[PDB]
RNA sequence: UGACUGCUCCCUAGCAUGCUACUACCG
RNA sequence: GCGGUAGUAGCAUGCUAGGGAGCAG
């Protein structure tokens, strides 16, 4: 906290890597061997050698990671379309990358036409396309972390407010685990900047034996690796016309942070009934489970959620550090203290600040955080609770005391003011007493970034409990951001469930014999997506059938709205697999002469399959 | 699948009991000849089960080795690449001002964000607009970073020749915009 | 861990244990190596030996397979599968081998741990892989040999010409000269440092070195063994007469430096390969500096067997040839560096097979042929690919230091495939014009292997002079001494005047020390001394065992004199075969 | 991928792996062609090989249709039906096939060095199309047996009209007038540069 | 040029378990 | 007379592996 305040009088060309020369059978390098952080000060590598024979294979991945070599290889750079640090150029020209439409399938166009869709003043109408892009517009979005500005915290209440969290992220178990204990799924995708001019992740998977993997990762806890990301333009459909982009990790960070941080993440997306709910499906009802946890035995409920505006490019850093210290906290038999700290050094090496590639140049990423890390989503959870529990703690602290009626409440104002400004160690009991009021009259549900919360309604009017003005207040001082309050909803009938969750509405329906809670999409969304594809992926329905089978699952709920045209959407989906298995059939009878059957083939257009997805009897 | 150490035995004693049924011999003959078959076959049996699940383990086998030999070919080759890559991209370190400023350090370590800024044989610059480009590279010669550069060439965004007396403020809105400047260091 | 075996060039895995060089064997021939010989270790892309736990066997013969390791009899699961059977090993491309019938020979070399004779008849008596394989293990277990050596423990040095050096215990004195280089690297607090190219004299230390270093502490020197790489390239390639001069430009003038260099280049110019036949000082040096100048527009090699025979080599290109066309390859030991380093492009570079820039050409000259083994000749086919080459020497010469052998002496038909060649079909090019030299050693080595095609071209004045003296021999150490040698160099200079300032071959280096510290006299090498030898020599007795004295190794010492040259009978030599002058010691 | 083999009248996807010019035939078409003369390798949508890693069949003839895949005799996983079967080949336009009367067509004028005088005569024998397809083949055999000859190359240069010439390894030179023009390359390092055209007699 | 997670549908191959069936051996 | 055992066929259930596709943060 004391380092990020000091550290804005410095000049800003002092930190980051620094480097030396070795020498490698006679042949000088440049090679780096420590890291200067605006928070964590001056940090040295503990095993460098200059003299040294032939490497080995983990030496020339860790030194083809480093961004030394290539900074140190390459031409100055003076970049004027941004106001972020630029280090260098890596060649001679500067590549500028577009982004194109969409295809149209003007058959599925046709045929919802021809059945009375799409008429003027209809309530349903296309507002999602592929939204293309000019040549500027990598390097425009990236400029987007002017956002970012130093911030420093009240330590005496973040300390209590990670202890709170800490009590929050408690039902789990994890640690450490070897590299043949590793589950990685889709081998097939990229590996990082040096990386993907020589194959894909699996090629490095193979090529790398398993103590291989397991000296490399036993190598960061004593030292600090430096590594590049990319920066790479999404091309897919969505409802605004701003350019979205995601960061490419390096291979030698993802195979460690799996090895440090998988067991854990993988005992937190599989319990039920928790505060988080990565993990948990919203088929076979699901949903109905989790509106029922949330709802607990609150007294006077009511509903509300927010928003972040500019979430990743704006989240200072001290609350990433306190993130990553919580992910953490499970090792304490595995791992020594030195062992965390650089683990922790690491971490904020490769993504928190580090050297970004877009186009074809380098530059200084300030901070926040970069999506596309092997623990994005458990980290926006646990900011997520932290943002929570300090705008309780806010809101509590900030009551005439002479006006609270009841005394209980008044002796917990009383303690908390005494544990945060007056204690110095933990007091476990207080914070066992606060985390039960929390939970009795503040309810949670959260999955990364976006929340449903069950309140006391009459405690939040009376000032005893958060509300949507002290998530305002808090965000504009601890996020550096405004927080407009036509974003936000709030719900006082719980017969209807939240506004919007994961982009889902929810609608209360008679199924059998009970009441049950169901999600239904945007009908704009469905017919968007079955009218806007990339080629080949559709223009030809018989090609693929099975999209439209999985769009129909998702759009079956919308035949209990009491609006018309939302039915008409699951009907028209079921006429249409109709008209393409026939297409496909008769089609393929022509012109050859193979007979095809329709043996359990007409369960498709039937609304009994798509029925037994939403009800209760877990079949796969 | 036919000439198995127990198919000789079997088919003989399969023959020499038919023959013996077609002589239209007494019952005890049928009797011997039902048991006599009945435990061939069942000694048959797995004679032929065995030798097919050995040949399908020993398939396996060799596919697994095939692979991991591949597996190798292909890591051989990417570690060539690699070296490949490192000593072709030291080859230009410029290796008399990089010594000049480390040895000016007071134990070898310096930061890598200097080491462009001092080191660097050649510079670009990317201009968004005219008044952005009449307040840092007008003229022919411009000091950046406590150094004299001149200018070598002008290029767009389109990656074609640019001549300096076009770069005015009448002809600027003819020009892809995004503007290249590339320069050396003088002296 | 794929290729192909070295009997039917099939692909394979399977890769011996037990030859020090790991082959590559086909699974048909792993089958009939492991059968008749005690090889009983198989390499594959993983050991086949049994991976049970606690468990350790290491045969081939005795494993199951089973699940998916390997398994022993004593841990086989109910599923197993024996792995040597049905006279086949099971590996990879199984189903596509052919078999071969050369086993025995392969067996014999591999089980041959160079001993005896046979062992060098069988190395030059197989197939082309067979030859490659036998010199490759031939030289792997040499250096293996010479490794097998203690660390000379040096903490002070005296002065020049003097040393005190320690062994190993247990380990015993190396050999003495610079046919067994001593290169050291001693360390001062982490690694390594330098210490310098070296070699002793006796045991007093005189350095016959070129350097001189602040030599004390912690000073290691070694007889440095260095990692055999695998060969590429045949001994030989098979030549075939052309028709067409490619390439190859005979100017319009005639660039009359020798006479019949234009016969040379006349059979030169269309065979795959030729060679120097050539005495000692009869054209063996300047008819390629012909070649140079007549054929200027073709790339020519030059090159050596070691860097000490660099003379002829560097001298005459620098002296006449143009200053530019010349080119220098050296390692940076100390040798004549008189043209440029660091220039691929040229058309005249000269060196020795140690170290080239990885080029083809067309024409090459390849000089001492009668120390050259066929692993020499592989390399130097490998590294220069050309199309005419000529190898310099004689078969009238001395063997490669082939200390393995202790029975029976290398003969001109053992040196190497092209030595013989040369011997059975007959040399490429035969020479009978000495340059400088009286009618000795033309009568000698004529009535012995020249076969008196060179004839008198100087007087035979016989001024040489040889004895009735026999002497006596003793042995110390691996070098001995001769009483009737520190007597008798008195006895020998007692009154006649002429050799006083001749030269002393050396069968035993430490006796020519123990001469030059008692009378003093130039130390002579044997086998790398060619080219040295001064106006005026003496032949001394030396020896009378058969560490020598055969056939071939006084063919070229008779010839290191011109006029005087003393070479008195010594032992069971040729002595009823010639005319000699003689004068009795009183 | 699908094209037209006529005789038989049949839309195929299937041809001859080792011919002139990847020829169309058809099920019966490919098997009489395959039958009438050596041709045991055929090319599809995709190509007949067993798909097991480390496997090699060059031949069709003993292949199996897998698992959505081909699998094949030496290494058999044999839970399947034979490629080549009841007088076809497995394929599209399995039922929509003719055959061919006249079976050696092919196999009397596409198994020749393409230079006897009998390659014409059937020609002139031939249907429109027919001879179309004997035409292209003329036009093929042509560069095909062109491209077996050498390159010639200047590497010293000496006045214009009076050269010297230095040429290939081993190949033949052929025929010597201004038929053959000798217009080439030049190469730099890796590139090709700017030449014309030449002609050697 | 294509990041990290979570859930769901479809097709094929293998393994394990269970149900039924057909022969044969044994008591 | 009943049970056990050994193969063979069909059917069902849950995992692992491979491929194609959909949604969400
Ligand atoms: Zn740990
Ligand atoms: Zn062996
Ligand atoms: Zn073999
Ligand atoms: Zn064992
Ligand atoms: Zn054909
Ligand atoms: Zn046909
Ligand atoms: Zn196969």
């Amino acid at each position: 906290n004391f380092n990020v305040l000091f550290s804005t009088v410095f000049p800003p060309t002092s930190f980051g890597p620094l480097v030396r020369k070795i020498f490698v059978d006679g042949v000088p390098f440049v090679v780096s061997t420590g890291y200067h952080f605006r928070e964590l000060g001056v940090v040295h590598n503990q095993d460098v050698n200059l003299h040294s024979s032939r490497l080995s294979f983990k030496e020339l991945l860790v030194y083809a990671a480093d961004p030394a070599m290539h900074a140190a290889s390459g031409n100055l750079l003076l970049d004027k379309r941004t106001t972020c640090f630029s280090v260098a150029a890596l060649t001679n020209n500067v590549a500028f990358q577009t982004v194109k439409p969409g295809n149209f399938n003007k058959d599925f166009y046709d045929f919802a036409v021809s059945k009375g869709f799409f008429k003027e003043g209809s309530s349903v109408e296309l507002k999602h396309f592929f939204f293309a892009q000019d040549g500027n517009a990598a390097i425009s979005d990236y400029d987007y972390y002017r956002y970012n500005l130093p911030t420093m915290c009240d330590i005496r209440q973040l300390l209590f407010v990670v202890e709170v969290v800490d009590k929050y992220f408690d039902c789990y178990d994890g640690g450490c685990i070897n590299a043949n204990q590793v589950i990685v799924n889709n081998l097939d995708k990229s590996a990082g900047f040096p990386f993907n001019k020589w194959g894909k992740a699996r090629l490095y998977y193979d090529s790398m034996s398993y103590e291989d993997q397991d000296a490399l990762f036993a190598y960061t806890k004593r030292n600090v690796i430096p590594t590049i990301t990319q920066m790479n333009l999404k091309y897919a459909i969505s409802a605004k016309n701003r350019a979205r982009t995601v960061a490419g990790v390096s291979i030698c960070s993802t195979m460690t942070n799996r090895q440090f941080h998988q067991k854990l993440l993988k005992s937190i997306a599989a319990t039920r009934g928790a505060t988080v709910v990565i993990g948990t499906s919203k088929f076979y009802g699901g949903w109905h489970n989790m509106l029922k946890t949330v709802y607990s035995d609150v007294e006077n409920p009511h509903l509300m959620g927010w928003d972040y505006p500019k979430c990743d490019r704006a989240m200072p850093n001290m609350l990433r550090i306190m993130a990553s210290l919580v992910l953490a906290r499970k090792h304490t038999t595995c791992c020594s203290l030195s062992h965390r700290f650089y683990r922790l050094a690491n971490e904020c090496a490769q993504v928190l600040s580090e050297m970004v590639m877009c186009g074809g140049s380098l530059y200084v990423k300030p901070g926040g955080t970069s999506s596309g890390d092997a623990t994005t989503a458990y980290a926006n959870s646990v900011f997520n609770i932290c943002q929570a529990v300090t705008a309780n703690v806010n809101a509590l602290l900030s009551t005439d005391g002479n006006k609270i009626a009841d005394k209980y409440v008044r002796n917990l104002q009383h303690r908390l003011y005494e544990c945060l400004y007056r204690n110095r160690d933990v007091d476990t009991d207080f914070v066992n007493e606060f985390y039960a009021y929390l939970r009795k009259h503040f309810s949670m549900m959260i999955l990364s970034d976006d929340a449903v919360v069950c309140f006391n309604s009459t405690y939040a009017s009376q000032g005893l409990v958060a509300s949507i003005k002290n998530f305002k207040s808090v965000l504009y001082y601890q996020n550096n951001v405004f927080m407009s309050e036509a974003k936000c909803w709030t719900e006082t009938d719980l017969t209807k469930g939240p506004h919007e969750f994961c982009s889902q509405h929810t609608m209360l329906v008679k199924q059998g014999d009970d009441y049950v809670y169901l999600p239904y999409p945007d009908p704009s969304r469905i017919l968007g997506a079955g009218c806007f594809v990339d080629d080949i992926v559709k223009t030809d329905g018989t090609l693929m059938i099975e999209r439209f089978v999985s769009l129909a699952i998702d759009a079956y709920p919308l035949t209990k709205h009491p609006n018309q045209e939302y039915a008409d959407v699951f009907h028209l989906y079921l006429q249409y697999i109709r008209k393409l298995h026939d297409e496909l059939t008769g089609h393929m009878l022509d012109m050859y002469s193979v007979m095809l059957t329709n043996d359990n083939t007409s369960r498709y257009w039937e609304p009994e399959f798509y029925e037994a997805m939403y009800t209760p009897h877990t079949v796969l | 699948f036919s000439s198995l150490p127990s198919y000789a035995a079997f088919a003989t004693a399969q023959e020499a009991y038919e023959q013996a049924v077609a002589n239209g011999d007494s019952e005890v003959v049928l009797k011997k000849l039902k048991k006599s078959l009945n435990v061939a076959k069942s000694e048959f049996d797995r004679d032929a089960a065995m030798q097919r699940k050995l040949e399908k383990m020993a398939d396996q086998a060799m596919t697994q080795m095939y692979k991991q030999a591949r597996s190798e070919d292909k890591r051989a080759k990417v570690t060539s690449a690699m070296q490949t890559m490192l000593f072709t991209m030291l080859r230009k370190l410029d290796n008399d001002a990089l010594n000049n400023i480390i040895n000016n350090a007071r134990d070898g370590c310096v930061p890598l964000n200097i080491i462009p800024l001092t080191t660097a044989a050649k510079l670009m610059v990317v201009i968004p607009d005219y008044n952005t480009y009449k307040n840092t590279c007008d003229g022919t010669t411009f000091t950046y970073a406590s150094a004299l550069w001149e200018i070598q060439q002008v290029v767009d965004a389109d990656s074609k020749i640019v001549q300096l007396s076009e770069i005015s403020m009448d002809n600027s809105p003819n020009l892809a915009w995004p503007l290249i400047v590339t320069a050396l260091r003088a002296n | 861990a794929v290729g192909a075996c070295v009997l039917c060039n099939s692909q394979t895995s399977l890769r011996c244990g037990a030859c020090i060089r790991r082959p590559f064997l086909c699974c048909k021939c792993c089958y009939d190596h492991v059968i008749s010989t005690s090889h009983k270790l198989v390499l594959s892309v993983n050991p086949y030996v049994c991976n049970a736990p606690g468990c350790d066997v290491t045969d081939v013969t005795q494993l199951y397979l089973g699940g998916m390791s390997y398994y022993c009899k004593s841990h086989k699961p109910p599923i197993s599968f024996p792995l040597c059977a049905n006279g086949q090993v099971f590996g990879l491309y199984k189903n596509t081998c052919v078999g071969s019938d050369n086993v025995t020979d392969f067996n014999a070399i591999a089980t041959c741990d160079w001993t005896n004779a046979g062992d060098y008849i069988l190395a030059n008596t197989c197939t082309e892989r067979l030859k490659l394989f036998a010199a490759e293990t031939l030289k792997a277990t040499e250096e293996t040999f010479k490794l097998s050596y203690g660390i000379a423990t040096v903490r002070e040095v005296l002065s020049d010409r003097e040393l005190h050096l320690s062994w190993e215990v247990g380990k015993p004195r190396p050999p003495l000269n610079r046919n067994y280089v001593f290169t050291g690297y001693r360390v001062t607090k982490n690694s390594k440092v330098q210490i310098g190219e070296y070699t002793f004299e006796k045991g007093a230390v005189v350095y016959r070195g070129t350097t001189t270093y602040k030599l004390n502490v912690g000073d290691y020197f070694v007889l440095t063994s260095h990692t055999v790489m695998p060969l590429s390239a045949p001994t030989l390639v098979p030549q075939e007469h052309y028709v067409r001069i490619t390439g190859l430009y005979p100017t319009l003038n005639i660039s009359d430096e020798f006479s019949s260099n234009v016969a040379n280049y006349q059979k030169v110019g269309m065979q795959k390969y030729s060679t120097l036949q050539g005495p000692p000082g009869t054209g063996k040096s300047h008819f390629a500096i012909g070649l140079a100048l007549y054929y200027p527009s073709a790339r020519i090699v030059y090159t050596a067997c070691s860097h000490a025979a660099v003379d002829a080599l560097c001298e005459k290109a620098l002296k006449y040839l143009p200053i530019d066309k010349c080119s220098r390859i050296i390692p940076a030991v100390e040798c004549f560096d008189k043209f440029k380093v660091n220039s691929t492009l040229e058309q005249y570079v000269f060196c020795t097979v140690n170290a080239l820039p990885e080029t083809t050409a067309d024409i090459v000259v390849f000089d001492e042929i009668s120390m050259a083994t066929n692993y020499d000749l592989s390399v130097v086919n490998a590294r220069l690919r050309a199309k005419h080459y000529v190898y310099i020497g004689d078969p009238a010469q001395l063997p490669a230091p082939r200390t393995l052998l202790t029975k029976g002496t290398l003969e001109p038909e053992y040196f190497n495939s092209v030595c013989r060649l040369m011997k059975t079909i007959g040399p490429d090019m035969f020479l009978g014009t000495c340059r400088r030299c009286p009618a000795e050693i033309v009568d000698t080595v004529s009535a012995l292997v020249y076969d008196n095609k060179l004839k008198a071209h100087k007087d035979k004045s016989a001024q040489c002079f040889k004895m009735f003296y026999k002497g006596v021999i003793t042995h110390d150490v691996s070098s001995a001494i001769n009483r009737p040698q520190i007597g008798v160099v008195r006895e020998f200079l007692t009154r006649n005047p002429a050799w006083r300032k001749a030269v002393f071959i050396s069968p035993y280096n430490s006796q020519n020390a123990v001469a030059s510290k008692i009378l003093g006299l130039p130390t002579q090498t044997v086998d790398s001394s060619q080219g040295s030898e001064y106006d005026y020599v003496i032949f001394t007795q030396t020896t009378e065992t058969a560490h020598s004295c055969n056939v071939n190794r006084f063919n070229v010492a008779i010839t290191r004199a011109k006029v005087g040259i003393l070479c008195i009978m010594s032992d069971r030599d040729l002595y009823d075969k010639l005319q000699f002058t003689s004068l009795e010691i009183p």
